[PDB]
């Protein structure tokens, strides 16, 4: 039972906003459609694949669309290892941050990428109706 | 200080091969060649000049692995519900550390394509 012209999957609302929006802001946005309303998390493959199809036949292209994968920024407790110590020095041509998740057109939807929670892409939405 | 055709630097011992492996096979090949010896890493205590300068010089000189794979983990990203991130389908294969000498920096690159390596284990 959920709202006009959003679909449900696993007693779970789900809607594609066709508004390019910053991660923060669009997780802003779906927290303000219903109690507990976020950006959309993907826990299966049955749901990866009922999230990409309400993607393709409700936005209107776009290369990346936002899901609630965040990053936790706890970087110094989760230190990468070489095949014995510890990833410390580093030299990489580490652009600007990618603190964000989002799907792939180019994948069918179904696929993640890092991206730069600052990018502006459409979302999806997701939130219980037991709240 | 090394077995024979085996370079010296800082207490670790450094060999160059001309082979075409992808990361997987790159480091079973490495542990292979000696006891404790792995793909090379870098801390800097100027091995880069070194194995790019020296440890290299008898290599193709371009892109070699580095014996880090930086894979997605758990410890650092999650959803913003809160919810527990059990299925992931973001690329494991991407993210294979790597030397470009063109570029005299590291890279990251699909772990599944081939490339030349510098094996090192400490002395």
């Amino acid at each position: 039972m959920c709202p006009p012209g959003w679909s449900s999957n696993g007693v779970y609302c789900y809607m594609l906003f066709k508004e390019p929006k910053t991660w923060d802001e669009a997780e802003k946005f779906c927290n303000k459609q219903g109690k507990d309303g976020h950006l959309l998390s993907i826990e299966s493959k049955k749901e990866e694949i009922l999230v990409d199809i309400v993607v393709s036949e409700n936005i209107g292209k776009m290369y990346k669309i936002w899901t609630g994968l965040s990053e936790r920024s706890k970087e110094q407790h989760c230190s990468s290892r070489w095949s014995d110590g510890s990833f410390f020095r580093s030299y990489e041509i580490a652009i600007r941050y990618s603190e964000c998740f989002v799907l792939e057109k180019q994948s069918v939807f179904r696929t993640w990428v890092a991206t730069p929670c600052e990018n502006t892409f459409p979302f999806m939405c997701k939130y219980p109706v037991p709240r | 200080n090394c077995l024979p055709d085996w370079s010296v630097y800082e207490g670790y011992c450094y060999k160059v091969f001309k082979e075409r492996m992808n990361w997987a096979d790159a480091e079973k090949f490495c542990t292979k060649q000696h006891k404790d010896g792995h793909l090379v890493s870098f801390r800097n205590s100027k091995e880069v000049d070194f194995v790019i300068s020296l440890a290299f010089p008898m290599l193709k000189n371009d892109l070699v692995w580095i014996g880090l794979t930086d894979y997605w983990r758990d410890c650092n990203w999650e959803w913003s519900d809160g919810a527990q991130l059990d299925y992931k389908a973001w690329d494991n294969e991407r993210h294979c550390f790597i030397y470009k000498n063109t570029d005299n920096q590291w890279t990251r690159r699909d772990c599944t394509w081939t490339f030349s390596f510098v094996c090192k284990c400490p002395a």
